[PDB]
C-alpha cells in the first residue's frame, strides 16, 4: 500500500554518510518494482539511487512542511529516525525550542547558553493548565507531577538521563526551583531557602573539572521533597551515594580536585587561614598534578564567599566551618608529607618536615608517634603484634589511604549535618522525588569507578525499556486488549554479565579474598570464563591487560589496573590510632563511630543502588531524556551524529511509536462505574457494570479511536481523563442546581 | 550472601573435631572426637545416665565412663559414633539444619575409598545435604598458608602426611603418609613416666598425661646436649599437679618424647623420621623445583606445635641438602586450626559453590561419584 | 608501513622491525603443554604455554618442539608461535605489517606451501616472502663471493655462492646439528653416572652444552691432556644445589661434528662436505670460495672451530691455496639481519608474494616468485 | 679348570660352572642386619646375614640391597655375596677358576672398574672377563639376528642386534624395572586399606606381584570386567594366617610398564622404547628385527606380555611387517646360560683379561679387552 505515496515530487531520506540523512525529492514515480528511483538532493544535484534486490526495500518518507517543529514527535504522519533527528535539528538551530516531547518523555538539550526565559509570569503560565494547553518544558513537567500528587495523592519521582554535559544537573535544579517557589506562599520560606542553599555546598564537595564537564557532579543524589495535605513542602530528605576517592589524590593534567580545596587556597590570605599556615596550590600533590588553580570565567575567592553564606543560610556556625577548613588544610599538608627510602622495605620521613609539623599541630598529635606508624606496620596476628617497616610506596599509599577516609569522614559528616538543617514533621502526606546522577563516561583509560557508573546508568535504562516498553505490552495481553507488540534494546544482559554468579563483580570479589589472586590473574580468569561464550565482553588484540563491553549507548574499554586495590579499599589501622587520638577536637568524633558478611566497595555498592531503584518504582515516573549537542562545548553547535547516537541510546524512536499507539490511561470496569456513576443515568445502568461502562462510554466519546476495552479494564488515549472529569465537576454541578 | 544461606565448613580431626560456617575466621565449634559410656554401677534411683555421652559431658566423667575414640590413623572405628558426634556438631553446637546447608568434608590423602564412599553415603541418607565436597587436609593448610608453592608436613593426632606441591600441580609419588602421630607420642609418655615410676593404666589418665604432654614437651636442638643438661644441672626438671591435688616430677620426658618424631627406633618402627621423609619427596621431585619447595617447608596439625621443632627441622634438612640451597621452615600460630581455616576459605569462593557432588548427582550417579569428582 | 621479519629457528625463534640492529624479540619455540594433576582450586592456568613460560614451568609442563630437521612438526604448535609474536610481544597486525619468513634449502615444497597458506589467511599478511637461511647470513657478511657453513639446532646445511649466484649442483645438507650434540652429551655424561630421561633435564644438558663445550684443535692431544694433567676437568652446580664433575665429555661431544661416526653416522665430517662442494664447483672460483668460508648459526658457536677449521681444509685443499675461515661475531642473528637489510632495498619490494597473487594465481605462486 | 660364570642379580644373583645348562647357585641379593637388642650372651648371634638365612628373619633383620638401577650400592655388601658363593655355596676357590661377570649396557666405567679391582685382588682369579647382559640372552635365543629387550628387578635395557652387530645409537636403557611395579602395587593395595611399611611386608608383596599379576591385552577390557563381573577378584593367605582380597590390583601393577604415567614418568612405555629403537635402525634391518623380537629378563615373565606386545607393535609398525615376538620359557634364566655357553668356546679363552695383565696395563684395561 505505502509504494502509492512514492509518486512524482515525494521528499524522502537518502542515507547520507555524513549528515546522517540526507533530504531528496522523487524525480519520477516509483513503478511497482522500480529497483532503480531517480531523485534529486536538496544539494541541487541528480541521483539514480538504488533499492536492495532481495526485497525493493524503499527510503523512509519526509513529513510534509506543515507538521516539522511539531511540540510531540507523535503529531508526525512518519515514525522514523529521520524524521525525529531533523525536527530535533531545525528547533534546536532556527526556533532555539530546546524542549520537545515524546509521549511520557520530555526531551531536553544542552544550549549551552543562559536562556534567562524563566520568571514569576512562567510560573503563572504554567500554573492552572493542563498538559498540551501549554508548550514543552520542565516547569510543564513539575506542574504535571504536582498535579497527580495533588488529585490522586499519589507519590512521584522525577528522573533525569544524559551524558556527561547535557544540561542534566541544572534542569534538576530548576524544576526544584520550581517546588519551591510554587510551596513559596508558606510562611516557613526559610525551609524551601535551606532545600535550595544545601546544592552549592555539595556541588563544593563533590563536583569538580573534567575533559567532558568543567562541574562534573562525582557522585549521586536523590532528594525527597514531603508535603503536607495542602500540598505545601514540609522540608527534604537528601540521601546522597558513591563519591570518588581518586579524585581526592590524583589528578589529570586537563582536570582539577573538588573544588573546595581551590576555594580554602584562594581564602589563605585571610589571617583565620594564615593561622592554618597554608599554601599556595603548586606545593601540595592533591592540587598541583591539574596543572591550572584558576578555570576561566570563575574566582575561587568568589565561589568561598558564597558556600560561606550558604553555610549561614543552612544554619552551620561559622566555627563548623572554622573546623572542617582545618581538616581540609590538614588533608593537603598530609598530601605533601615528604619520604625517604631505606633498605628496600624500610622508609624514613623528616623530623623537622614543615608540612607535617603544621600538620601534627593542627590536628594536636605525637610526632614521633605518628613517624613511628608511618615507617613500620603492625602484622595481622592476634597473638603476637609484632612490628614490620613498610617500603616508600607502602608508605605513599599510607598518606593517600588517610587522606582518602578524613575525606569521606568530612563528607559524611557534612550531608549528615544538611539533612537535621532540613528538618520536617514525623509524617508526610505526599513526596515528590527530584533525582540526579553522574552520566556515561569514557577516557582514554576506563577503572573500577567508570564501570560502576556507566553499571547506574545500564540499571537506570532497564527500568525505563520495562515501565515504557516490556511492562506495558505485558498488561494489553494480560487484559487481552488488541496490540502489536513493541521492539527495545533489551540492555538486561548488560547486566547479567555484572550481577549473575559467575559475574564480573563476583569475580574481583574472589580474587579480593584469595591472597595470590593479582593484577593478570584476575583478567585472565575472565578470558577463561567470557570470551568462549558471552556475546557483550571481548579482548582487544594487541592490549593484554584490558577488556572491552558493550554497553546501552557505546563500547567501553575498561583497564584491569586498579580494579583489586579499589575494590579492596583498605586503610591502615596504625594511622586511624593516630587520628582517633588527635588533640583537636572535631576529628576523634568523624573517627568514633552471631555471623557476619565481609563487604567489598563491588558488594556495599550494588546494594546500595538496588534499593535506590526500588524506592524509585515505589512511585509514579516522570522521565527526561538530557541531550548534548557538541563536544566543542559551542553555543547551539548541533551534531548529526552526536544527536542519532544519544537518541538511539535512550530509545526515543520506540518511545514516540508506543506512544502514538497511544492508550495509557486505564481504570477497571468497577472503579469507572463508581467514579462517573453521576454521569450514567438510572435507565441505562445494568446488573452487568461491563455493559453499564460500554453503553455510556459510547455515548459520552463518539470517537471510537480513543476509547478501548480490556477483560477487566477501559483503556484511554492522553486527555481524555481530563474531558472525563471536566463532564464530572460540570454533571455534579448541574444536578446540584437542579434539586436546588 | 544476602540471598543464599551458608555452606558448613567440618574438619574430621582424630582426637579434636573442628566445625562452623563458610567464611569465619575461626570455627565457632571445637571438642574432642571422644565418645563416652558408662563404665560404672548402679548408683542413683532415677539413674538418668545417658547411653552415650559427647565431647565435654564425656570429659567431666573421666572414671565414670570409658572413653572411645571414633577415628583411629585417619580413618572411623565406628559409624555409628561418627553419625552421633556429626549429630551433636550441626543439632547442638550449631544448632542448624544440615537439610538446607551445602557441607564440606575433609580427610587424609592415601586413604581407603571405602571410608570416603561410606561418609559420602550416611551424610546424604542421614543428614539429607543438599550438597556436599571432601577435601585433602593438606590442600587446606597450604591455602591458610597463602602459598602456591610449598612442602607441607601435616601431623596429627591419629595420622601423619608429607604432600609436596609446585604451583598449580600436584606429585602423586612424593606422597608420604606416616604411621606415627600424636596418640603414639602419648603411649610413648605413659611408658617414659612408667620407667620413672608413675604407672598410668586407663583412659582417664591417658587424657591428664595428654595435657601433660602439650603443657611441657619440647623437642630438643640436640638430644644429646639435652640428655646431657638434664644429668649434669637438673635444671629441665619440674613440678606438675595432678587432678586429686598431688605432685609429680617431670623433665627427662619433656624432650625424649617429642625426639620420637626423628627418632622412630623409640617405639621400635623401621620408618624413617619426619626430616626423612621430607627431605626423601624433594629429591623424588623433579630438580627444577627442589629449591622452591626448600625454601617453602610449611608445618601443619597439631603434633607441630612443640617448642624449638622449626629451628631442629631447619638444621636437620640443612644437614641433608646441598648447602647453597635456602632452607627456610614456615611455622604458621595455630597450625592444629590452619586446615579448617583453608575449608573456610575455599567454600566461600563462588566459582567453587559448583564444585559439590549434589544429592541429586549422588541419587542418580551412586557413591562412587565422589572419587570421580574429588578424585 | 614497515615491514616485520621473522627467523623460523628450530629451536629459537627471533622477529622484529626491517632495519634495526638486531631482532626485538628472540625467544625459544619449544612450545610446553601440563602433564600434571593440578591441586590449588583457582589458578591462572592454560592447556599450553609458550617459550619463557614453558621454561619456567620445567617438570609439571612435557617440552614439544614445533620444528625437527627444518621441517614443521605442527602447524597448529607453529600457528601459536605466530600469534605470540605478533600480538603477545611485538604488539602490532600482520594485516597491515608484510611479513618476511625464511627457511632451510631442500626443504619440502609442501612445508613452505602450508606456510605461507597460513600467513595470508589466519593473518591475511598484505604482502609475503620466503628467503633461504643461507644466503641472509652471507648478506649480513657483505660478500657477494663465499661457501657459506650455516649450522642450527635441528638442521645444517652448506652452500657456495660466486658473484651472488649460488651453485645448486654444489649445494649440500647435512642431517647432523646442534640438538643431536645435546643427545650424545647425555649419553656421554651417563657413563660418568649422570642419567637424564626428561625434556626438563635436556633443557640443563643444553645449557652445560653451551657453556662448557669446545672444539678440539687436535682431538687426540686433549685425550692425551684430559688423561694425564686432568686440568681439562670443570664442575657445575644444579638447580638442586648438587655439584657435577665434567672434562672429556668438553671436547667429545663437539669433535662429532668432524667426526660423525661418534654416535653412529656415516656421513662426512662439516670440513669434508664444504671442501667436496668446492670440488663441485668450477676451478676458477675455487680460489676464491677457500679464501671466503663463512660460518653461521648458533652451532658455529664453539670455541677452536675456526682454528680447527682451517686446519682440516688446509689438509684438504692445494697447499698454494690461502685458506680463510671468516667467523663474525653474533653469528646466529646474521640470518635474521640479512633479512632486514633485504626487506629495506626499495629495489626488493616488488619481489614480495601479494595477498592478491596468492588468492588469484593459488599457493604455488611462492615458488614460481622466489624462483 | 671349570670357568666361573655369574649373572650379578639386582634382586637375585646365580652362578655355576661352564657347560652346565643351569646355575649350581640361585639366591636373593637382599643381606641382611639385626634390629631391636642382644637375645642372649653369644648364642651364635651374627651382625649380618645372607640371601635365604636373612629371608627366614624378616622383621628381625633390615634388608638392603647391594644393588639399585643396575649398580653397586656397597662394594663391603657386593663382596659378601661375592664371596658367599665361592666358599659358602660352590665351596671353590676363585683364585683357581676364572670368573665370567656380567652387567646391564650404559653402566659407569667407574662402577666397571671397581669391580674388576676387587675380583683381580681381594679375590685374586686368575682371569676374568665382563660381558653386557642383552648378548648372552640372545645367544640363548641361539640367533645373531634380534631386538633383545631385557627387563630384570633393578634395570631394563632394548638392545638392536644385527648379524652379530648392536647399533650403539639405538641401544636404549629404561629408569622402570620389577622392583618400581612392587612398590606401586604397595600403594594400589593401599587403596583398599592394605598398608605396608617393613621391608618384611614387601618381600610378601613381591610374592604377591610375582604368583598373581598379569599383562593386559586391552586395559579397559579388564577395568570393566573387574568392575562389572568381579571374576577377576581372588583372595591370598598372608603369614600370620589371615587373608586379603585382591583383583583390579593384578593387571594395573603390569600395565606401568606400558602406561609409566602411573607412577609419573615422562618416559615412553617399553612398546614405544623397543619400536623407536628399530626406527633409528638402518631401513634395510627394520623387518628382520620385527621377526626377531626377543623377550628377557624376570619382569618380562607376566601372562600375556607377549600377546599384548604384539598387538601394540603392530599398531604402530607397518601392516606389511611380520612382528613376531620370541618368549622363552624361562626369561630371567637366559643371560647366565648365554654366559655358560660364551665361557664353554675354545675361540672365546683369549678373551680373558688375565692377573698378570689387570697388574701391567692397570683397571682400565677391561674397557679396551670389552672395546
Ligand atoms: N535552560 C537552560 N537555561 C540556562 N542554562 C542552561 C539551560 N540548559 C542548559 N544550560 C546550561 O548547560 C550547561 C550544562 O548543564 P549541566 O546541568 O551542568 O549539564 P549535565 O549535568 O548534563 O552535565 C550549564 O552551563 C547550564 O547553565
Ligand atoms: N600444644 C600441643 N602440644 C602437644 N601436642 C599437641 C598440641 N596441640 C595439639 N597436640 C596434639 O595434636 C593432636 C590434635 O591436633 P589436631 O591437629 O587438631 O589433630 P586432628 O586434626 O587429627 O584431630 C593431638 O594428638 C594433640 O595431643
Ligand atoms: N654459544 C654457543 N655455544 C655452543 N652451542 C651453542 C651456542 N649457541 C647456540 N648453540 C647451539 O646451537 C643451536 C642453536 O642454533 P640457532 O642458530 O639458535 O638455531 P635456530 O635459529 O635454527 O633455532 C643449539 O643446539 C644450541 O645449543
Ligand atoms: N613370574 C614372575 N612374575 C612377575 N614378576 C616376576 C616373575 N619372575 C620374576 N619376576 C620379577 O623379576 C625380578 C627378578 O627376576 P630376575 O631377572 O632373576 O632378577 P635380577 O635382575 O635380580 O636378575 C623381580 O622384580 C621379580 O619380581
Ligand atoms: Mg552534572
Ligand atoms: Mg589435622
Ligand atoms: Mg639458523
Ligand atoms: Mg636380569
Amino acid at each position: 500500500a505505502a509504494s502509492e505515496l512514492y509518486t512524482k515530487f515525494a521528499r524522502v531520506w537518502i542515507p547520507d554518510p555524513e549528515e546522517v540523512w540526507k533530504s531528496a525529492e522523487l524525480l519520477k514515480d516509483y513503478k511497482p518494482g522500480d529497483k532503480v528511483l531517480l531523485l534529486h538532493l536538496e544539494e541541487g544535484k541528480d541521483l539514480e539511487y538504488r533499492l536492495d534486490p532481495k526485497t525493493g526495500e524503499l527510503p523512509h518518507l519526509r513529513n510534509p512542511d506543515i507538521l516539522v517543529g511539531e511540540n510531540d514527535l507523535t503529531a508526525l504522519s512518519y515514525l522514523h529516525e529521520p524524521a525525529v533527528l531533523h525536527n530535533l535539528r531545525v528547533r534546536f538551530i532556527d526556533s532555539k525550542l530546546i524542549y520537545t516531547y515524546c509521549g511520557i518523555v520530555l526531551v531536553a538539550i544542552n544550549p549551552y547558553e543562559q536562556l534567562p526565559i524563566y520568571g514569576e509570569d512562567i510560573i503563572n503560565a504554567y500554573s492552572g493548565q493542563n498538559m498540551g494547553d501549554m508548550d514543552p518544558h520542565i516547569f510543564a513537567v513539575a506542574e504535571e507531577a504536582y498535579k497527580q500528587m495533588a488529585r490522586d495523592e499519589r507519590n512521584q519521582s522525577i528522573i533525569v538521563s544524559g551524558e556527561s554535559g547535557a544540561g542534566k544537573t541544572v534542569s534538576a535544579k530548576y524544576a526544584m526551583r520550581y517546588f519551591a517557589t510554587v510551596s513559596g506562599s508558606a510562611s516557613e520560606a526559610n525551609v524551601e531557602e535551606k532545600v535550595l542553599a544545601s546544592n552549592p555546598i555539595m556541588e563544593s564537595i563533590g563536583n569538580a573539572k573534567t575533559t567532558r564537564n568543567d562541574n562534573a557532579s562525582r557522585f549521586g543524589k536523590y532528594i525527597e521533597i514531603g508535603f503536607d495535605k495542602r500540598y505545601r513542602i514540609i522540608g527534604a530528605n537528601m540521601r546522597t551515594y558513591l563519591l570518588e576517592k581518586s579524585r581526592v589524590v590524583f589528578q589529570a593534567e586537563e582536570e582539577r580536585n573538588y573544588h573546595i580545596f581551590y576555594q580554602l587556597c584562594a581564602s589563605a590570605k585571610l589571617p583565620e587561614f594564615k593561622m592554618l599556615r597554608l599554601g599556595n596550590a603548586d606545593s601540595f600533590h592533591y592540587t598541583k598534578q591539574g596543572g591550572s588553580p584558576m578555570i576561566e570565567g570563575v574566582d575561587d575567592a568568589k565561589e568561598m564567599a558564597h558556600t560561606r553564606q550558604a553555610c549561614t543560610l543552612l544554619g552551620i556556625s561559622e566555627s563548623y566551618q572554622m573546623g572542617i577548613f582545618r581538616i581540609l588544610a590538614g588533608i593537603l599538608h598530609l598530601g605533601n608529607v615528604g619520604f625517604a627510602s631505606r633498605d628496600s622495605d624500610s622508609c624514613t620521613i623528616p623530623p623537622k618536615h614543615e608540612p607535617l609539623t603544621i600538620f601534627c599541630d593542627l590536628m594536636g598529635v605525637d610526632y614521633e608517634e605518628m613517624c613511628h606508624w608511618l615507617c613500620h606496620r603492625k602484622l595481622a596476628t592476634a597473638t603476637e603484634t609484632y612490628i614490620k617497616p613498610i617500603s616508600k610506596l607502602q608508605a605513599t599509599n599510607a598518606r593517600d589511604a588517610l587522606a582518602k577516609h578524613i575525606y569521606a569522614k568530612l563528607f559524611n559528616w557534612i550531608v549528615d549535618h544538611v539533612n537535621q538543617a532540613l528538618h520536617s514533621a514525623v509524617k508526610q502526606h505526599s513526596f515528590i522525588g527530584v533525582l540526579d546522577i553522574y552520566g556515561f563516561e569514557t577516557f582514554e583509560i576506563n577503572s573500577f569507578e567508570q564501570f560502576c557508573i556507566n553499571y547506574a546508568n545500564e540499571k537506570l535504562q532497564q527500568q525505563f525499556n520495562m515501565h515504557v516498553f516490556k511492562l506495558e505490552q505485558e498488561e494489553y495481553m494480560k487484559e487481552q486488549i488488541p496490540w502489536t507488540l513493541i521492539d527495545f534494546y533489551d540492555n538486561q544482559p548488560c547486566i547479567n554479565l555484572i550481577e549473575s554468579k559467575l559475574g564480573i563483580l563476583d569475580l574481583l570479589d574472589e580474587e579480593c579474598k584469595m591472597p595470590k589472586g593479582t593484577d593478570d590473574t584476575w583478567a585472565q580468569k575472565l578470558y577463561n570464563t567470557h570470551l568462549n561464550k558471552c556475546a557483550l565482553f571481548e579482548k582487544p588484540r594487541m592490549s593484554n591487560k584490558a577488556f572491552i563491553i558493550k554497553h546501552f549507548a557505546d563500547k567501553v574499554e575498561y583497564q584491569c589496573e586498579g580494579f583489586l586495590e579499589k575494590n579492596k579499599d583498605t586503610v591502615f589501622e596504625e594511622q586511624i590510632k593516630v587520628l582517633k587520638s588527635s588533640k583537636f577536637k572535631m576529628l576523634p568524633e568523624l573517627f568514633q563511630a552471631a555471623k557476619e558478611h565481609k563487604k567489598t566497595v563491588g558488594h556495599q555498592f550494588r546494594n546500595s543502588l538496588h534499593l535506590l531503584m526500588e524506592t524509585l518504582n515505589a512511585t509514579t515516573p516522570h522521565y527526561v531524556r538530557c541531550i548534548k549537542p557538541n563536544d566543542f562545548k559551542f553555543p547551539f553547535t548541533f551534531d548529526e551524529k552526536r544527536a542519532v547516537q544519544q537518541l538511539r541510546a535512550c530509545g526515543v524512536l520506540e518511545t514516540i511509536r508506543i506512544s502514538a499507539a497511544g492508550f495509557p490511561s486505564r481504570w477497571t470496569y468497577q472503579e469507572f462505574f463508581s467514579r462517573y456513576r453521576v454521569l450514567m443515568k438510572q435507565k441505562d445502568v445494568l446488573g452487568d457494570r461491563k455493559q453499564t461502562c460500554k453503553n455510556v462510554l459510547e455515548k459520552l466519546i463518539l470517537d471510537k479511536d480513543k476509547y478501548q476495552f480490556g477483560k477487566t479494564k477501559i483503556f484511554f488515549r492522553a486527555g481524555q481523563v481530563a474531558y472525563l472529569e471536566k463532564l464530572r465537576a460540570d454533571k455534579l454541578r448541574a444536578a446540584c442546581i437542579r434539586i436546588q | 550472601d544476602e540471598d543464599e544461606t551458608t555452606a558448613l565448613v567440618c574438619d574430621n580431626g582424630s582426637g579434636l573435631v573442628k566445625a562452623g560456617f563458610a567464611g569465619d575466621d575461626a570455627p565457632r565449634a571445637v571438642f574432642p572426637s571422644i565418645v563416652g559410656r558408662p563404665r560404672h554401677q548402679g548408683v542413683m534411683v532415677g539413674m538418668g545416665q545417658k547411653d552415650s555421652y559427647v565431647g565435654d559431658e564425656a570429659q567431666s566423667k573421666r572414671g565414670i565412663l570409658t572413653l572411645k575414640y571414633p577415628i583411629e590413623h585417619g580413618i572411623i572405628t565406628n559409624w555409628d559414633d561418627m553419625e552421633k558426634i556429626w549429630h551433636h556438631t550441626f543439632y547442638n553446637e550449631l544448632r542448624v539444619a544440615p537439610e538446607e546447608h551445602p557441607t564440606l568434608l575433609t580427610e587424609a590423602p592415601l586413604n581407603p575409598k571405602a571410608n570416603r564412599e561410606k561418609m559420602t553415603q550416611i551424610m546424604f541418607e542421614t543428614f539429607n545435604v543438599p550438597a556436599m565436597y571432601v577435601a585433602i587436609q593438606a590442600v587446606l593448610s597450604l591455602y591458610a598458608s597463602g602459598r602456591t608453592t610449598g612442602i607441607v608436613l601435616d601431623s596429627g593426632d591419629g595420622v601423619t602426611h608429607n604432600v609436596p606441591i609446585y604451583e598449580g600441580y600436584a606429585l602423586p609419588h612424593a606422597i608420604m603418609r606416616l604411621d606415627l602421630a600424636g596418640r603414639d607420642l602419648t603411649d610413648y609418655l605413659m611408658k617414659i613416666l612408667t620407667e620413672r615410676g608413675y604407672s598410668f593404666v586407663t583412659t582417664a589418665e591417658r587424657e591428664i598425661v595428654r595435657d601433660i604432654k602439650e603443657k611441657l614437651c619440647y623437642v630438643a636442638l640436640d638430644f644429646e646436649n639435652e640428655m646431657a643438661t638434664a644429668a649434669s644441672s637438673s635444671s629441665l626438671e619440674k613440678s606438675y599437679e595432678l587432678p586429686d591435688g598431688q605432685v609429680i616430677t617431670i623433665g627427662n620426658e619433656r624432650f625424649r618424647c617429642p625426639e620420637t618424631l626423628f627418632q622412630p627406633s623409640f617405639i621400635g618402627m623401621e620408618s624413617a623420621g619426619i626430616h626423612e621423609t621430607t627431605y626423601n619427596s624433594i629429591m623424588k621431585c623433579d630438580i627444577d623445583i627442589r629449591k622452591d619447595l626448600y625454601a617453602n617447608n610449611v608445618m601443619s596439625g597439631g603434633t607441630t606445635m612443640y617448642p624449638g621443632i622449626a629451628d631442629r627441622m631447619q638444621k636437620e634438612i640443612t644437614a641433608l641438602a646441598p648447602s647453597t640451597m635456602k632452607i627456610k621452615i614456615i611455622a604458621p600460630p595455630e597450625r592444629k586450626y590452619s586446615v579448617w581455616i583453608g575449608g573456610s576459605i575455599l567454600a566461600s569462593l563462588s566459582t567453587f559453590q559448583q564444585m559439590w557432588i549434589t544429592k541429586q548427582e549422588y541419587d542418580e550417579a551412586g557413591p562412587s561419584i565422589v572419587h570421580r569428582k574429588c578424585f
